[PDB]
């Protein structure tokens, strides 16, 4: 005959100030006075459950939650969160639609489904249920599942219309912009990349995921001190991380420090030893230090870790020519022309391998097939020409 | 179906029992522990000191000792003499499912192995963990078409439950989607 | 009957709005329900309905003419009410549950569980959002109208609070303790007195006056040696390197096939892992065998477990047993009790084999190297 | 230093809310009192208690928790 | 744990005894990086409670399994030690046989109280073997008395080693180091002196001086085992391999032949880009091997040589090979699952981490994995539950904490 | 009398990705003389033992 909800609201002001520990007493004292029916004594105990690393209790009291109000959205809803929390997102999407025929008008059951939908690689029901939690209500993390459902599927086309009508508004989210930036430097634009980088870097100046980012667009476009210093301002945030460090041996070998990059390299190498990046790096600069042997090494395991490219068996072959074995880099070159289709350097190095073997014949052939190919390399300018008149 | 669940009911009393009987040892050697510790301290001293008594509290809590190890004793005694009767039912069990419904060598060999599982009880797998996981398993895969019951309901884990009542909920869920005419299988 | 429960109450102003001015309740019941009462607190002036139970309240203006009504619920969001609309039809969700809810004569600030403050307009746009460097205990109202600065405070759990405008930090202070409640008036005989309560207890009260470069390695002479010495035999490194590597594939090979015929790789269609732990000094060693299905959903009927031991050192009571109807998923630990024997110290190995019952080639093997017995 | 400090004590149990404590006039005179209804130092005694200068005048048991 | 004899209980960070990151060197407990020269004082570590102390390992504290505490020639019982300690030429032999051989504590403290009463209490000897005595009884305060006695009499290397001892076993570091640098003003050039400043300089560690002292050693001895196998594991995990080579490769010329050294030996090859040198010495390493500990280790280490290389293959078998060696290899486990997963089989390589996070918890790789491979999938709980412990084994880390936020982020 | 060019540019990483990270290589840690010498006495023990 007490009424029920006596202290509901003094276990909300405790749980929402982050205590957790008053709440559970106040929380353990109506549950005895009140022999459960509750509802939101289990409700907010399963919440601090959850916010704890459990979420196998949590799904037993929003199970009891919803069985004491059958009729009841959230309790549904909460359910199938314990559930998706969990790996199971077919139930979760089985217990989400309950929720649904109970409540057509709330944007979180539609995101759930989409981001259930995105796991169990149902990308139609996922897409058009997203476009749905759209339409009710526009949130950040419906747009940031809809690009990651266009790019899984599709090509970035698709993302990069998606991701400009995001951060359109509230464009102050750190995630859209260094998103939307990366997407921009996955195609052509390396402009408007700069652009949203530098839009995140003035919110957020040591963003490690943009910095990286921003580095690799300097490097790319010589000038290696700049990215040099914005490496250093994230330096110390992440001392020990396999990217960094690759890009720093990048800039060190970019202005002529063979020795200090070898060092960044196989510091990089040594914390990520199946990173075919690392390993290609390693044996492009001990073929720039004229070393051969390691080269080959480093050569051959970034092509056991990434087979399918062409520029990979073309430096494996370039440190077979010098390791006195011509036949095994005539079928390295071989592999590489069949495997490379919009680089001309591989095209041209077989060509001198041939010239040079005293053919002289299929050089010719080679030569073609990179005038066909085909800009910018000085040093693969003058060979050019060079095997073209001696040819 | 109810005469067999009593057998499974007083194994894990026992059970229970004998998880309350070695938490209680725990405590009763911790003290053990402590005041031996205190009395090797007063040993190793040079100057002469009253035992104050402690010598009497060692006493003591050496008897609650042996006697909690003598109760642990009987009721492992207890434990195995109730397995083996659960073992004889569950036996009973499974020859009157393979007859109530016509039951191949294949299905009554898939029962026998879920619900005969282990020799006797340890400290860390017993009766009634591993025949819920099997039989939650069993009905997951084979006998269950709802996901939302076979992701709320049929789970299995390996740990000591606090009641026996999901155990129950999934024999006789078994022998009912078995008379509707679901059939066995393992992939 | 199902009566309901008053949470949240604040006034609400008449015609006048001056300090002697007739104000009107405004209650949230438990129930999803805001009650606009009388002057004289016996009746009802208006019944509003809410979708969630309210948990702060805000009430701004005059009620007859223009009243606006801000309801921070428990689902994380503020509704706003105004004129005619029983229903707020103009929400704003927070993403986190509001902890607070002042109300500045033109922005409304709400306070955020993820530990910041965010302004919104009376219209249902957000037009700023500051962030806190810890979590928001209680927010209150400073207002002193010799300067009119009408600023909202913040009462942070990392021992301090900080007066906030429109966006800028002022006046931030320290407490022996994180405050649990602050209030800004004219307690006593100042206009600017502040009275704060810390979450322990106690009482605090301010009164504000009038007059306000990398890690690169280095490289020494042996790194320059050895670089030259590649670079002048990198041929005869090269070339040995590969039959080095050849021999290893090939011993590789070799070992592989010898354990695949003794079959005493505990980790070996047909998906299984064993491994078996010892524990325990003294005569009696627990013996543990952690078995595993590691397969999609597929469980294994028929399987047993027999060991390998010397009959004159170690007693095993059970040396061959059915192991239950393996999950996939499930570390099953199965255990046994070694004991030894040899009254002097002897340590013998122990194989056990994982087969199947129709089958006489072990599915599987073990060994355990038995510790010394420290016996008696 | 803006903040004038008037009084730091830590023997006064009140374990009041941002909502249930309010200041105004309560018998004319120009002269604040204020009002909390204070909970007991765990939540179980609910007590409506009043300050007038920094002295305790008045503190009287509630039928529950304001 | 049943033994309580330091002062202080809580004393400041820096004065008890009670470098490069898990993720470049590999660790034996929460902390404390793997060290070289396994010595058989080496604690390396101490559990908190009996039943974590049992149910570990059993060679996880010690460099050997731990204990529960630390016709015949001539028949103890009968001879009247009152009459041999008359005779000093007997009694010296005498007690030597008693200690050393027959472990027999109290009829060697008879035998040697007897002794230095009859001599009166003026040789130091029977005064450092008394204080041996007591120490190996449990008494230190009464060993530190007598080696105390000992060194006034006539200063010598034993009673300083000795008073260290019992100065690091009442948890006093910084007395121990004034009592060496004591004794190398008495002996200006002492090799063991200087070893032990830095053995308790690495037990305390701060590398910075361990480095030092080590160093100094070398300018001494050069052939010192422990310094040099000390200073070329510091060089070879702080990124500078060849000189790692180097300081084994003396090892190597002073006729020192074993399975670690070469093991050693192949390591510091391949990762100093010698690669003709470098599997030879394996090779003799997996000869050399005399236990399955030692030869799974070796093919754990020819497996990371394998997938330096490339060909993941060999790298799976060499990894196979260690866990067929040694089916309690945790790093085996967790590197076969990694490649597992490179694969694509995602419950072996769950179940393989399982295993690797159940044998070594103190790890972060196994932990870290598969919370990343559950989160990947799903199952937040479990990811939660698995880089909670990963920063547990590893604080510092990096990636372990954006894993984190981002759950706590998904619970709210 | 024509030398293969090689690229100058490297391949930079753009993000950073978790991935499965690996055990590190093991020194197996050297031994003393008295370690060497407990141990070979311990295991004669064992030997004459079983060679009676």
């Amino acid at each position: 005959f007490p009424i029920l909800e006596k202290q509901n609201w003094l276990i909300h002001l405790y749980y929402i100030q982050k205590d957790y520990e008053a709440c559970k007493a106040v929380i353990k004292e109506q549950l005895q006075e009140t022999h459960g029916l509750c509802e939101y004594a289990i409700y907010v105990q399963a919440l601090i459950f959850r916010l704890e690393g459990n979420i196998q209790e949590s799904l037993r009291l929003f199970q009891m939650c919803a069985f004491l109000s059958p009729q009841c959205a959230d309790n549904l809803k909460q359910v199938a969160r314990s559930l998706f929390l969990l790996g199971k997102h077919k139930a979760a999407i089985e217990v989400y639609n309950e929720a649904a025929k109970l409540n057509q008008k709330d944007w979180e059951i539609c995101h759930n489904l989409g981001v259930c939908y995105i796991y169990l690689k149902q990308f139609d029901k996922a897409q058009d249920q997203l476009h749905n939690a759209l339409h009710l209500n526009r949130h950040d993390l419906t747009y940031i599942m809809l690009g990651k459902i266009f790019l899984l599927k599709g090509d970035l086309d698709k993302a990069i219309e998606i991701y400009k009508k995001a951060v359109e508004f509230s464009p102050e989210n750190t995630e859209l912009l260094t998103t939307l930036g990366l997407l921009y430097l996955q195609l052509g634009i390396y402009q408007k990349a700069f652009e949203h980088l530098g839009n995140t870097l003035t919110y957020d100046p040591t963003n490690y995921k943009a910095i990286l980012a921003a580095g690799s667009m300097m490097q790319t476009h010589g000038d290696f001190d700049v990215a040099l210093t914005k490496y250093k301002v994230v330096a110390c945030a992440v001392i020990e991380s396999p990217p960094l460090w690759n890009n720093i041996g990048m800039c060190f070998f970019g202005k002529k420090k063979y020795v200090a990059a070898i060092s960044c390299l196989k510091r990089a190498n040594y914390l990520a030893p199946l990173d075919w990046k690392i390993l290609y790096n390693l044996g492009l600069v001990h073929l720039t230090m004229q070393q051969y042997a390691s080269a080959f090494h480093f050569l051959s395991a970034a092509i056991n870790f990434q087979p399918k490219m062409g520029e990979l068996y073309m430096l494996l072959a370039v440190a077979l020519t010098n390791l006195e074995d011509s036949e095994n880099a005539k079928r390295a070159y071989e592999e590489a022309v069949r495997l490379d289709k919009c680089n001309p350097l591989v095209n041209l190095n077989y060509a001198v391998l041939l010239y040079n073997q005293g053919e002289k014949r299929d050089a010719l052939a080679q030569y073609q097939e990179m005038e066909k190919k085909v800009s910018s390399s000085l040093e693969f300018d003058p060979e050019m020409v060079e095997v073209a008149q001696k040819l | 179906l109810e005469e067999y669940f009593e057998l499974i009911d007083h194994h894990f009393e026992l059970r229970i029992n004998g998880e309350k009987l070695e938490e209680l040892l725990s405590e009763r050697a911790v003290q053990f522990r402590a005041i031996q510790r205190r009395l090797l301290t007063r040993f190793k001293d040079k100057t002469p000191a009253p035992l104050q008594h402690l010598d009497t509290l060692l006493d003591g809590t050496y008897k609650q000792v042996i006697a909690l190890a003598d109760a642990v004793e009987e009721n492992q005694d207890n434990l195995f003499q109730s397995f083996t009767r659960l073992k004889s039912a569950t036996h009973l069990v499974i020859l009157l499912i393979g007859l109530w419904q016509k039951l191949s060598a294949d299905q009554i060999a898939i029962l026998e192995a879920a619900f005969l599982p282990l020799q006797q009880d340890t400290q860390e797998l017993g009766w009634e963990e591993t025949v819920d996981a099997a039989l939650s398993h069993l009905l997951k895969t084979c006998l269950s078409k709802s996901s939302k019951e076979q992701a709320l309901n049929l789970n299995s884990q390996l740990g000591i439950p606090k009641d026996t009542s999901q155990l129950k909920k999934h024999i006789t869920l078994f022998c009912d989607r078995l008379a509707k005419g679901g059939r066995l299988c393992l992939s | 009957r199902r009566q309901t429960v008053i949470t949240t109450m604040t006034t609400l102003k008449k015609n006048l709005a001056d300090e002697d001015a007739v104000s009107c309740l405004v209650l949230g019941t438990e129930n999803k329900e805001l009650l606009v009462l009388d002057p004289e607190a016996f009746t009802i002036l208006a019944k509003m309905s809410l979708p969630s139970v309210p948990a702060f309240l805000e009430a701004s203006g005059q009620f007859d003419v223009e009243f606006r009504l801000a309801a921070a619920c428990r689902n994380g969001s503020i509704y706003i009410l105004r004129r005619d609309s029983k229903r707020p039809k103009y929400c704003i969700e927070l993403g986190a549950q509001p902890v607070g809810l002042v109300g500045v004569h033109k922005v409304l600030v709400v306070g955020s569980n993820q530990d910041s403050l965010h302004g919104f307009t009376y219209k249902g746009k957000r037009l700023w959002t500051v962030q806190m460097p810890a979590a928001i205990l209680a927010m209150n109202l400073l207002e002193q109208h010799s300067r009119g600065l009408q600023a909202v405070m913040a009462a942070l759990a990392n021992e301090e609070v900080r007066i906030y405008h429109d966006k800028v930090l002022l006046n931030v202070i320290r407490t022996p303790e994180a405050v649990t409640s602050l209030c800004f008036g004219r307690y006593g005989r100042e206009d600017n007195t502040l009275i704060m309560t810390t979450l322990g207890g106690g009482l605090i009260i301010k009164i504000l006056k009038r007059t306000a470069k990398l890690n690169v390695p280095r490289k020494t002479r042996l790194y320059v040696d050895q670089t030259l010495r590649e670079r002048e035999a990198g041929t005869a490194m090269h070339r040995t390197f590969q039959a080095d590597l050849y021999l290893l594939r090939l011993r590789a090979a070799r070992a592989y096939v010898q354990a695949l015929e003794s079959s005493l790789s505990p980790v070996s269609r047909e998906p299984l892992k064993l491994h078996a732990v010892v524990q325990g000094l003294g005569p009696t060693f627990k013996l543990t065998l952690h078995l595993q299905n590691t397969s999609t959903a597929r469980p294994i009927l028929g399987l047993v477990v027999c060991f390998l031991y010397n009959e004159v050192l170690y007693a095993l009571p059970r040396a061959f047993f059915k192991v239950p109807l393996l999950v996939p998923g499930l570390n099953y630990p199965l255990e046994t009790f070694v004991k030894s024997l040899s009254d002097k110290g002897i340590s013998d190995i122990i194989k056990v084999l994982v087969l199947r019952e129709g089958q006489s080639t072990p599915l599987l093997s073990a060994h355990i190297n038995m510790p010394m017995s420290e016996g008696l | 230093s803006k903040w004038l400090d008037s009084l730091s004590d830590s023997m006064a149990n009140i374990h009041t809310f941002s909502a249930c404590l309010a200041l105004a006039d309560f018998h004319g005179d120009g002269e604040y009192k204020l009002a909390m209804g204070d909970l007991g130092p765990d939540g179980r005694q609910p007590r409506l208690k009043v300050l007038k200068g920094h002295t305790l005048v008045s503190q009287k048991p509630l039928p529950d928790l304001p | 744990i049943l033994d309580e004899n330091a002062i202080a209980q809580v004393p400041r960070p820096g004065t008890s005894l009670k470098g490069p990151s898990p993720a470049v060197r590999p660790v034996t407990q929460a902390g404390r990086p793997i060290t070289g020269f396994l010595r058989p004082s080496t604690q390396s570590g101490r559990p908190g409670t009996i039943e974590q102390a049992i149910k570990t390992p059993r060679t996880a504290y010690t460099a050997r399994p731990i204990a529960s505490s630390s016709g015949p020639f001539i028949n103890l019982s009968r001879l009247n030690l009152a009459k041999y300690a008359q005779k000093p030429k007997l009694a010296k032999a005498l007690f030597e046989y008693i200690f050393h051989h027959e472990n027999d504590v109290k009829t060697a403290l008879d035998l040697a109280a007897l002794s230095t009463e009859h001599s009166q209490y003026k040789d130091w000897w029977w005064k450092v073997q008394i204080g041996k005595c007591y120490y190996r009884l449990g008494l230190y305060r009464e060993a530190e008395k007598q080696f105390k006695s000992a060194l006034k009499q006539q200063e010598m290397v034993d009673t300083f080693l000795y008073l260290a001892k019992v100065y690091i076993s009442l948890d006093q570091p910084l007395t121990a180091l004034n009592l060496f640098k004591q004794g190398l003003d008495k002996f200006p050039g002492e090799v063991t002196l200087l070893c032990g400043i830095a053995r308790i300089y690495e037990e305390m560690n701060n590398i910075s001086s361990a480095t030092e002292y080590y160093k100094e050693v070398l300018k001494q001895d050069n052939t010192h085992v422990e310094a040099i196998a000390c200073i070329g594991s510091n060089h070879f995990y702080t990124d500078q391999p060849e000189v790692a080579l180097r300081f084994y490769r003396r090892l190597l010329q002073m006729g020192v032949y074993n399975c670690q050294l070469f093991n050693n030996l192949g390591l510091c090859c391949f990762y100093a880009q010698q690669y003709d040198m470098t599997l030879t010495s394996f090779e003799r390493a997996l000869s050399l091997a005399e236990n399955e500990e030692e030869v799974a280790d070796v093919w754990y280490n020819l497996g990371h040589v394998a997938v330096g290389t490339g060909d993941t293959n060999l790298a799976h078998q060499c990894f196979r090979l260690a866990l067929v060696s040694n089916n309690q290899h945790a790093e085996a486990y967790n590197n076969l699952a990694v490649l597992e997963m490179r694969r694509g089989h995602v419950e072996q390589a769950k179940a393989l981490l399982q295993t690797a996070s159940s044998l070594a918890p103190h790890m972060y790789e196994p932990h870290f994995n598969f919370a990343t491979i559950s989160d990947k999938i799903g199952d937040l709980q479990r990811s939660y539950a698995a880089a909670k412990k990963s920063e547990a084994a590893f604080p510092d880390h990096v990636d372990t904490q954006h894993l984190i936020k981002q759950l706590e982020q998904h619970f709210a | 009398m024509f030398r293969e060019v090689l690229p100058k540019q490297g391949q930079l990483y753009v993000e950073d990705i978790t991935t499965m990270v690996l055990c590190k290589p093991k020194l197996l840690p050297l031994k003393s003389l008295t370690l060497e010498k407990l141990e070979k006495m311990q295991q004669a023990a064992q030997d004459t033992i079983h060679q009676q």
